[PDB]
């Protein structure tokens, strides 16, 4: 606490004191030793974080000269995080910004981390040291800027010039050959709806062969390539499971297209359960399996540049603007819609003492497949009607023979106040989220350009990698001589 | 080491017993990296004036390419330098250099000379220049500098007239 | 490309058939689409002219990648949902060979439908928005089918159909 209160007088008295010397690489209560605690206590206040940089630094000054030859950011806390993995762990790209820009100009050179080798006036060479690529005993940086995500900021801290440009020369050196996944499983997907194109219209199941011929068993090939490679994504989703294990506790459907894979997985395993019984309900999950594969081509978009930069924003507003435009729609449509069930249709019985749901979701342990909410004889009329409430069908009328002149006007008031009149609301203030989130669209999209990298090479069964001192180039224009003395 | 190359003269009278003098001071590196590249390059490089005074008067040339694989652009590391004393001292603004190396005890520098690539000190000053406005002011005034003691100690030739090997004036290139 | 399509017209004109119109009328959305080049001209629709030029420019494969790629495969969906006779392929003459006129062009059956051909194109000419609600031998199990077209229609129609016109506001914001 002398340290992070900037008590230079207390911090040296503390020191120096006639009794007791001040251990530097000492911890404290949670772990949390000056490291953390000056970390831990830093915010993006810029005199916090100055007072909470030039104080440490001075700290490893006196910190490197009455009590040197201790490494004070080796220390790991109770976590098992670095200083330079906790203040890139709560978010402060402004104290690992400190730890990767620390350079000593005094006895002896490598405490510092930008170093100027091969260096020039006009052509600056800042050598990095990509300790945070090598933390493979721990951790690697992104996994921990990303656990724990956003104090007050995850996708910030990718920008700094280790993470950023290791991000980009590993994608263009190594994983701009994502192609080859994506091809594979472009593939894939091209057998799966051509196996569900070319299926035969008989009604039983399991056809020994339509023809003994080209066309049937290159179907058979199609067939056992499609469940040979559902099985390869079973097993990269329980290895995400087990080893990731994303999803959060019990938080949002974060992230998307995870649990939006487990659903098109669990629902295509159903589907293979039941077509190993062998009835014809196989195919609608055949279908909702298409949507949902071909719903995740958009997840290999993570690629290459104006559509990698278009895919993150694209990612950006339909990964905020989903359930909140979906809140509108099911409510209010489904609102509206129970208000055209009741009007109008004849013969109203499908409840209430009866089965009024007609057992809804009847499939036992397969899942919604029955008539749920069965309508007033308007059950294809109302499936009807919510095909129709994307603007499809118009205009009947039946035995209220408007003296409904009140529904008419009624239907007047809520397409009025819903049709057009709060049609432009949430378009709005997407675009203030279009007003906001652009830039940030960025520090997302070389996030999510280092967790297609990263990930990618952290999934691959099993991979190699390559771990050798970075080195940036700088050809800026600024004055400026001297030498750390050869 | 301060600016002060004081071994310019023993190598060159060893190299005189032997004779190799003006080779002594002018001795292009054969590197592939550095590559035509004399001490006055580096003592252009190291911003001093000892070096440039006593390597001069050791001999050294002036007009000397150095078409150095360090000293060209690759959009990588190595970037194009100027390639010859005269344009990487105009490209550094060292006009300290830029005079000393016209008003040498042997040597006025070329004003309307090239280099490698055809690149002259328009082509290299331009072609150095980029977007700031540091840059860009240091190699407009720079420049217009070489122009005034370019038009007073050398007048009488027009360099903007040259155009290089595609043909192009620093106007067409600078354009 | 117009004028390929107009000496191919020519060309099969000279060989005197039929066909020579729909490669006319080509022609007549290439050179009818080619007027706009002539809106180089005049104030505030030469302004307008390059502003169109821009967005356009911009935002025409961007759109494309959407529009035919969500629509080619949602179109397949509907191909194989709903038409009985599914036999174009596969171990016939699958594509109808395809493109079938020799050195003139795509004239053939192309992606030969599960007799749904005119149903494909038929639906293709839904799929901007004119056609609706069909039932066969599904008879209304396909409620997955039904849901599902409401994930699609939900993610594309609205959700991502906001999404380019934003963003190539933001072009707006920047060009």
């Amino acid at each position: 606490l002398a340290a992070c209160t900037k008590q230079w007088d207390v911090v040296t008295y503390l020191l120096e004191n006639p009794h007791q010397p001040a251990s530097l690489e000492a911890t404290d209560s949670l772990g949390n030793t000056v490291l953390h605690a000056l970390v831990m206590i830093a915010d993006n206040s810029p005199e916090n974080s100055a007072l909470v940089i030039h104080m440490y630094d001075g700290l490893l000054q006196m910190g490197a000269r009455l009590c040197p030859t201790v490494q004070l950011e080796e220390i790991s806390n109770h976590q098992g995080l670095t200083p330079l993995k906790l203040a890139a762990k709560e978010g402060k790209i402004e104290i690992f910004r400190h730890i990767l820009q620390r350079e000593f100009s005094g006895p002896y050179q490598p405490l510092s981390r930008k170093f100027t080798e091969w260096c020039y006036g006009p052509v600056r060479v800042s050598l990095y040291d990509l300790s945070s690529v090598d933390s493979w005993e721990k951790n690697s940086v992104l996994e921990i800027i990303a656990f724990h995500c956003k104090s007050p900021n995850r996708h910030r801290m990718v920008v700094l010039e280790p993470l950023n440009k290791l991000l980009q020369e590993k994608w263009d050196r190594l994983v701009s050959r994502f192609f080859f996944n994506f091809a594979c499983y472009l593939v894939y997907m091209f057998i799966f709806t051509v196996v569900a194109y070319h299926q035969p219209s008989l009604d039983q199941p399991a056809i020994p062969s339509s023809k003994a011929t080209f066309g049937e068993s290159m179907l058979l090939l199609g067939h056992i390539l499609i469940l040979l490679g559902g099985i390869y994504l079973l097993l990269g989703q329980l290895w995400y499971f087990w080893r990731r294990r994303l999803f959060i506790w019990i938080s949002f459907m974060d992230s998307y297209f995870e649990i939006l894979f487990l659903l098109q997985a669990l629902l295509t395993v159903l589907s293979q359960v039941l077509r190993f019984m062998e009835t014809e309900w196989y195919l609608p999950l055949l279908v909702l399996s298409l949507v949902l594969g071909w719903l995740n081509l958009l997840y290999y978009t993570r690629g290459f540049q104006h559509t990698g930069i278009y895919s993150v924003m694209i990612q950006k507003v339909i990964l905020r603007d989903l359930l909140r435009f979906l809140l509108v729609y099911l409510v209010f449509l489904f609102g509206f819609a129970v208000a055209l069930v009741s009007l109008s249709r004849e013969a109203r019985s499908p409840k209430a003492p009866e089965d009024n749901n007609s057992t809804v979701t009847e499939q036992p342990t397969v899942g919604q497949e029955e008539e749920p909410a069965p309508y007033r004889s308007i059950l294809d009329a109302s499936l009807e009607l919510f095909k129709f409430t994307i603007g499809m069908g118009e205009l009947a009328f039946q035995e209220q023979l408007r003296f409904r002149g009140v529904v008419l006007l009624l239907l007047l008031a809520y397409v009025l106040l819903t049709y057009v009149l709060l049609l432009n609301m949430l378009i709005a203030l997407m675009s203030e989220t279009v007003n906001h989130v652009a830039d940030n669209s960025w520090s997302i999209w070389k996030l999510q350009k280092a967790i297609s990298v990263l990930e990618m090479e952290n999934g691959y069964w099993w991979c190699r990698r390559k771990k050798h001192r970075e080195g940036r180039l700088l050809k800026v224009g600024t004055r400026g001589d001297g030498t750390p003395d050869e | 080491q301060d600016g002060v190359n004081a071994c310019i003269m023993p190598l060159l009278q060893i190299d005189k017993d032997s004779g190799n003098p003006k080779p002594l001071v002018n001795a292009q590196c054969t590197d592939e990296f550095y590559q035509g590249h004399s001490a006055l390059h580096i003592a252009i490089e190291k911003r001093s004036l000892q070096c440039v005074k006593l390597l001069v008067e050791n001999g050294a040339d002036v007009h000397l390419r150095a078409c150095g694989r360090f000293f060209q652009k690759h959009q990588g590391t190595c970037f194009y330098f100027g390639e010859l004393p005269l344009s990487l001292a105009a490209c550094t603004k060292q006009w300290d250099v830029v005079t000393y190396l016209l008003e040498n005890p042997h040597q006025p520098a070329s004003l309307e000379a090239t280099d490698s690539l055809g690149n002259t000190v328009l082509h290299a000053l331009v072609m150095i220049a980029d977007n700031s406005p540091e840059n860009s002011a240091l190699v407009i005034h720079m420049y217009d500098g070489l122009l005034q003691m370019g038009a007073r100690l050398c007048p009488t030739v027009q360099l903007e007239e040259i155009s290089n090997h595609q043909g192009l004036t620093p106007l067409k290139l600078a354009a």
